RNA sequence: CGAAUGCCGGCAUGAGUAACGAUAAAGAGGGUGAGAAUCCCUCUCGCCGUAAGCCCAAGGGUUCCUACGCAAUGGUCGUCAGCGUAGGGUUAGGCGGGACCUAAGGUGAAGCCGAAAGGCGUAGCCGAAGGGCAGCCGGUUAAUAUUCCGGCCCUUCCCGCAGGUGCGAUGGGGGGACGCUCUAGGCUAGGGGGACCGGAGCCAUGGACGAGCCCGGCCAGAAGCGCAGGGUGGGAGGUAGGCAAAUCCGCCUCCCAACAAGCUCUGCGUGGUGGGGAAGCCCGUACGGGUGACAACCCCCCGAAGCCAGGGAGCCAAGAAAAGCCUCUAAGCACAACCUGCGGGAACCCGUACCGCAAACCGACACAGGUGGGCGGGUGCAAGAGCACUCAGGCGCGCGGGAGAACCCUCGCCAAGGAACUCUGCAAGUUGGCCCCGUAACUUCGGGAGAAGGGGUGCUCCCUGGGGUGAUGAGCCCCGGGGAGCCGCAGUGAACAGGCUCUGGCGACUGUUUACCAAAAACACAGCUCUCUGCGAACUCGUAAGAGGAGGUAUAGGGAGCGACGCUUGCCCGGUGCCGGAAGGUCAAGGGGAGGGGUGCAAGCCCCGAACCGAAGCCCCGGUGAACGGCGGCCGUAACUAUAACGGUCCUAAGGUAGCGAAAUUCCUUGUCGGGUAAGUUCCGACCUGCACGAAAAGCGUAACGACCGGAGCGCUGUCUCGGCGAGGGACCCGGUGAAAUUGAACUGGCCGUGAAGAUGCGGCCUACCCGUGGCAGGACGAAAAGACCCCGUGGAGCUUUACUGCAGC
RNA sequence: CGAGCUAGCCCUGGCCAGGGUGAAGCUGGGGUGAGACCCAGUGGAGGCCCGAACCGGUGGGGGAUGCAAACCCCUCGGAUG
RNA sequence: GUGGUUCGUGGAGCCAUGGGGGAAUCUGGGCGGACCACCGCCUAAGGCUAAGUACUCCGGGUGACCGAUAGCGCACCAGUA
RNA sequence: CGCGGGGUGGAGCAGCCUGGUAGCUCGUCGGGCUCAUAACCCGAAGGUCGUCGGUUCAAAUCCGGCCCCCGCAACCA
RNA sequence: CCGAGGGUAGGGCCCGUGACUGGGGCGAAGUCGUAACAAGGUAGCUGUACCGGAAGGUGCGGCUGGA
RNA sequence: GUGGGAGAGGGUGGUGGAAUUCCCGGAGUAGCGGUGAAAUGCGCAGAUACCGGGAGGAACGCCGAUGGCGAAGGCAGCCACCUGGUCCACCCGUGACGCUGAGGCGCGAAAGCGUGGGGAGCAAACCGGAUUAGAUACCCGGGUAGUCCACGCCCUAAACG
């Protein structure tokens, strides 16, 4: 989708929205499994440790399902799909048959009144769960799990997804969003397909205060400011930085690798 | 224009306040001084109820 | 003590000088008094009136109110006071806060960290204009009242009775409970009209005894209705979820509703009743009182931004928590308890005066400055919190009286010309509101557009089309259309209300910035690319613990640069950087010990110490420019000259491409050619010899957008020729109050010399009675700041790197 | 020792008269094989325009021992973000 | 790897100690300035212990100390205005 | 005016700093191949080294004086 | 009332001129090269695309007006 | 109409083997690439040649034709679904309903453009290495768009019989 719209004011012209039809009739969040009060805050204690954050539209979270080993056998009804401020996907809801509801990151396809599950046995279709090692080699999945029973963190952006590779023992080669390839291990669940609403990386967010609305303040470049407050700083008319580009405390920027080199999660890498 | 001191009670003992001066260890020194030097008043003179 | 722009104090000097804090304005009669322009009273006049009037909150802390007073405080006076002396004055179960709740954030047992001090920290606690919660209308005082009193209406506890029901938690659920813009229907506040009701009065000055003028025609008030409107399905089976349990909640499945029908829950009317009650007139106030009065308390229209409220519709940025409240069960208890009526009884602590866009708050002041929320009437101008006049209500801004010079501030007007003024139309004018004509290039189809340019605009009578409230009508209230006519110099007649255009540069645009000399061409900005980061992420703060990141996960997050959009971003990896290279060279501790040394009489003990094995790092080998960067010279050559498509040679890592080019870059330069002009170092278009453009410190453009920066026209004009007149506030004269920087002392003249090189002061001559006042500014190398440029001092800081030397960090 | 000025963030409340302009989406018609799409009507979108409060600080004058240690007058920017 | 000592690595002992190795009980251990021999001194890795010594808020004494711009900032209702 | 770089056969460049020895590419001349010209092949010629001085036995080479040439600086006021 | 025309303002077409500019046509014996016609010595021709003093070259696909 | 027939006609989904390139290991050395000849480059840091293992994309050998289908452009492994055309026979139904087709609408190789993905091989441009008097060419080693997918534009052609 992406509605579009026509040039009544300079800026929401090129600006983009994106597109809720596949937003089943929902809106108002659901209380109980969901939301808690988000503390907002662009700083740790005291200082400001990431800048240009602040301001941008009052948030509530919604408490989702990661870990979905919770219920193994139990399956639900997917009821509605809706809106979700704190990310990039969008978020289906579902009652399970036990009565407990709770949400779960929508992935594309998922149609509500459709019925999903998780666990060992699993039928692998849209929507159901299960340890990486009873997936089908090959077969795209998202929402993936790290190590057992710490819950889902690779491929749950918009869109994303991973692909499985082949088998290693104890161990699942994957294929992330970023193409790296690496080894997952066998009882990590991974609910199967892509996230959906991929068209997400195609907002043209339109102004400057779009981005405002987002929480995200104006980000100042370091060739604006001055030497005692940057490296790019200074002199006259501008200036072509002048040494190896660098950030605010000064490691290059343009190339430097940082992965810290002995970590012990490199042998179960293998990629870019 | 506006200028710089905008009296506030709240403000006043909440800050420059003797259960906020025990509180720390330089402001309990800051009492001690001043006790030390006679001072009439250890500390601000906040009022109202 | 004679000096330190010395320290403290005292007193001069300028000086009766400048000022006396808004240009909203005062004049008079009459009291009080030792003394009145300044106090009290009255009459007259002017200002505010989305306040300069009322009501909160913050702050203030006795300033409120009386009596008695002026020494000082008041920019004069002062009998006055916000002043001095004294006494009086603030009354709450319902207003506000607390014996209620929770947010950020504090604090903080459990724990975790840190030499100590101390740092983090789920529970819990604290934490308030946020949630919850029970009072409205009048009366009185010199000062308080939603507080006292009067009328009417409530809230909890506790204790009784009457009974109902398994009662029952700090625990489970439900609810509480939420965005923004736009709005529906019915109301009330508020307002207008009245031929109707009720009223002291009044016929002036030429007309008027008139549906005449003036004044006023409500307020609150339970149940009960009535009119709006909000909330809500009711059963029964099954139940593995809602961290023990639930009959509740969720989830299925069968019935009945789908309707607000029915319960409730508010708002609004109506309401037993309680109360208020104008003008004018009589009084005595420093003000209030009495009468008016058995006052009337009537009908239409306008109408909310408020109320019904958890109303609806649309949208993307997706919109607190806990408690009260209902419900559910548990340990327990069921002669408890809990629920419903009725009674009695009980209901603490703090705030209340007064100021409050200001003389009581923040500005050293009775300071033209600043200060959150609510009310803010009427007429007219299209609307409006705008503008002008005015209600109510409050002010005449705490020095005055004269006079009518220059000059200053502010303001009005102009002959003829009109930008000739000038760095520049800077300033000043012109235009101006509404309605209807009518609008170009160009364009990103929106725009440009209020383009430009025009006409209409007052009253009178006549005809005629709509609505709205009323019944399909009268009235009252809104929009209209036509047609005759009248008066002015002039009809948004007064106040509020664009000058327009062409062209180029710069930046996309809305935005942001140097509080207090810079609002921009700077910053930001959507967007573009590079680069890091697989999640105990990268990265940042902290010694750590920990936190941010993020309850995020490559369509995600950190850095960097460019800066919408269109067209595009060329060659150099030689150097510096980063990226890749399990080979070599070098490399510290350490491992290794050939070998040598010191002592011992010896075993020993104690030192040195070559091979060799030893990481990252550098060296070495490659990649890489939207990484740091760079991207030539000297000749010769075409059948007129001229020029060079061609060639030659040297050095490069490679030898700047497209596109632009006398530029925001051009030194020689006012380059040269064209345009504009009477004339154009500016402008604009060309040329290319680019001193010294050129591609993400982006290149060339671009509709639109601008308190940006040039150039040009038309319009208008005091900018100017070149001034003149006028107004007011000062200036001046008088009464009152009365400063300041500066000051070696002064009896402080011209030329011409001289002198440390710019003489009132020395020399010679000339001139010149003594002292003031208004004015002008040449001088006293005039005041102001130990010159901010400069140099000096082995003075100081801020900033940079392949300066040295460390440290974090890795 | 200071964030009662000032900068930024957090929680929580409050405020912006009255005019313009007309987005999407609707509804009807036209069109087609069905469409795209074109007209009306409705609709009320916008870092939209005019403009008070309010927030500023453009140009000029005055002020410069000031009313004021940042003032006043005229004028001008924005004002649903 | 550092500190303490006059000791700044110096021939650098001793006294303390973060790091690594890692004993012995009298024929056992440390020291006498690398180390070794000899000759000597001491008995570590647990603790306490008056006295002489420092100081002057308070009390007293005494001044070739001040005498109200001195002497404490304060002779006086001052750590006040 | 000041700093440093440079004048070499016809053209463009080496040659010095460690003095004795002028080298390269092109071009020019003679000869070949071709019908002929170019290419290609075979041979050959050409340099007071900017000039006036001396330094040494000996100067392109070292050192001073001028003649042009090129590039860099001309700041604070 | 209309009304010849006169003044104001904005549009539409055509005509002429303008520094310089862009390609063109034509011009007996100027320069550089050699693209095409014989297998033109890389078969050519083509549409498009990038590039180069010039002819032109190369890519992608096409055609016989070649093998 | 009824009843059949051939076909790389179209779309979408799914899959199969061959070879290349890279990755990892085995084993194994002193050269491999390439040309007219060579040079760049590739390799003792373990190349080339060989074996095993893994990724990724593109194109479908034999059938295959001088063949078929399509209105054209064009369509070629296999399977499935959706889909258009086209011929045959039977002579049953309609009953003149027929042809062309200004404009319009639609399709429309390739290169090219937009946004997003994908990128093995190839390959404009471009860097080198030869060739030449000179080579911005033909030849060789590199190598970016592109080539390929989705959707959207582009409408050209020796679109030819
Ligand atoms: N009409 C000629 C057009 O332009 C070009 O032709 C132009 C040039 O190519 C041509 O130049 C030729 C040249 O080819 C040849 N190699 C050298 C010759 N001297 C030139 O000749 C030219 O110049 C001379 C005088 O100078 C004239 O007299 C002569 O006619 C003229 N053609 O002169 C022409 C114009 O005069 C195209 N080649 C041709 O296809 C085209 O038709
Ligand atoms: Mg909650
Ligand atoms: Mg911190
Ligand atoms: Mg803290
Ligand atoms: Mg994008
Ligand atoms: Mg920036
Ligand atoms: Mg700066
Ligand atoms: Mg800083
Ligand atoms: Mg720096
Ligand atoms: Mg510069
Ligand atoms: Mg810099
Ligand atoms: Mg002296
Ligand atoms: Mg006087
Ligand atoms: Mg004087
Ligand atoms: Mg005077
Ligand atoms: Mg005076
Ligand atoms: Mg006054
Ligand atoms: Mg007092
Ligand atoms: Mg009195
Ligand atoms: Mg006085
Ligand atoms: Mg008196
Ligand atoms: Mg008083
Ligand atoms: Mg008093
Ligand atoms: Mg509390
Ligand atoms: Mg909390
Ligand atoms: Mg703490
Ligand atoms: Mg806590
Ligand atoms: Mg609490
Ligand atoms: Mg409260
Ligand atoms: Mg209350
Ligand atoms: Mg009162
Ligand atoms: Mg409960
Ligand atoms: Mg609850
Ligand atoms: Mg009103
Ligand atoms: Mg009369
Ligand atoms: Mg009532
Ligand atoms: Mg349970
Ligand atoms: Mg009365
Ligand atoms: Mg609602
Ligand atoms: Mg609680
Ligand atoms: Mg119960
Ligand atoms: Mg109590
Ligand atoms: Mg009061
Ligand atoms: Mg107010
Ligand atoms: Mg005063
Ligand atoms: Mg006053
Ligand atoms: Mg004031
Ligand atoms: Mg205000
Ligand atoms: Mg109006
Ligand atoms: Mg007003
Ligand atoms: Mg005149
Ligand atoms: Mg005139
Ligand atoms: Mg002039
Ligand atoms: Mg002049
Ligand atoms: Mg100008
Ligand atoms: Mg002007
Ligand atoms: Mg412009
Ligand atoms: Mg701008
Ligand atoms: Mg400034
Ligand atoms: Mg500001
Ligand atoms: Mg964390
Ligand atoms: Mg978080
Ligand atoms: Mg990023
Ligand atoms: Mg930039
Ligand atoms: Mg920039
Ligand atoms: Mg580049
Ligand atoms: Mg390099
Ligand atoms: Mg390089
Ligand atoms: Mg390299
Ligand atoms: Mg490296
Ligand atoms: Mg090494
Ligand atoms: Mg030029
Ligand atoms: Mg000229
Ligand atoms: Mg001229
Ligand atoms: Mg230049
Ligand atoms: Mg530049
Ligand atoms: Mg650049
Ligand atoms: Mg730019
Ligand atoms: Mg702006
Ligand atoms: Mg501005
Ligand atoms: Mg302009
Ligand atoms: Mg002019
Ligand atoms: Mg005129
Ligand atoms: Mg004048
Ligand atoms: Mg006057
Ligand atoms: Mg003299
Ligand atoms: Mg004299
Ligand atoms: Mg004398
Ligand atoms: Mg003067
Ligand atoms: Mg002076
Ligand atoms: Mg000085
Ligand atoms: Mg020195
Ligand atoms: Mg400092
Ligand atoms: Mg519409
Ligand atoms: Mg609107
Ligand atoms: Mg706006
Ligand atoms: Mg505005
Ligand atoms: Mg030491
Ligand atoms: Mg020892
Ligand atoms: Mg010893
Ligand atoms: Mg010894
Ligand atoms: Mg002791
Ligand atoms: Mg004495
Ligand atoms: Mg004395
Ligand atoms: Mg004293
Ligand atoms: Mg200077
Ligand atoms: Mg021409
Ligand atoms: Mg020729
Ligand atoms: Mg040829
Ligand atoms: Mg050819
Ligand atoms: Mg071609
Ligand atoms: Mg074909
Ligand atoms: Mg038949
Ligand atoms: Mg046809
Ligand atoms: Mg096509
Ligand atoms: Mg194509
Ligand atoms: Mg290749
Ligand atoms: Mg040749
Ligand atoms: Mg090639």
């Amino acid at each position: 989708a992406v509605k579009k719209f026509k040039p009544y004011t300079p800026s929401r012209r090129f600006m983009t929205v994106a597109d809720f039809s596949e937003i089943t009739k929902t809106e108002p969040e659901k209380s109980l499994v969901k939301p808690l009060k988000k503390t907002g805050g662009r700083n740790n204690q005291g200082r400001i440790t990431v800048r240009f954050r602040g301001g941008g539209h009052k948030r509530l979270y919604r408490i989702i399902d990661f870990k979905r080993w919770d219920k193994v056998g139990i399956p639900a009804k997917v009821a509605a799909i809706e809106y979700d401020p704190n990310r990039s996907a969008r978020i289906a809801l579902l009652h399970y048959v036990d009565g407990e509801k709770r949400y779960i990151i929508a992935p594309d396809g998922l149609q509500v009144g459709q019925q999903v599950v998780a666990g060992p046995d699993a039928p692998i279709q849209v929507g159901n769960a299960l340890p990486l090692r009873f997936i089908p080699v090959g077969t795209v999945v998202h929402a993936v799990e790290l190590e057992p029973k710490k819950g889902a963190k690779l491929a749950r952006a918009a869109g994303t997804s991973a692909q499985i590779q082949g088998r290693e023992g104890d161990y699942v080669i994957l294929r992330l969003p970023s193409g790296e390839l690496r080894k997952v291990h066998g009882e990590c669940y991974a609910t199967v397909g892509a996230v959906g609403n991929a068209d997400h990386k195609n907002i043209v967010l339109g102004k400057a205060g779009r981005s405002r609305w987002l929480g995200r303040r104006p980000h100042v470049r370091g060739a604006a400011m001055n030497p005692v407050d940057h490296p790019h700083g200074g002199g006259e008319g501008r200036a072509p930085r002048g040494r190896p580009p660098a950030s605010p405390w000064g490691w290059q920027t343009k190339g430097l690798k940082t992965r810290k080199r002995r970590k012990p999660s490199s042998r179960f890498i293998i990629a870019r | 224009m506006k200028r710089t001191w905008q009296p506030n009670r709240r403000k006043r003992a909440k800050t420059h306040g003797f259960r906020a001066r025990m509180r720390t260890p330089g402001g309990r020194k800051v009492l001690k001084r001043r006790r030390q030097k006679g001072r009439w008043r250890l500390t601000p003179a906040v009022r109202k109820r």
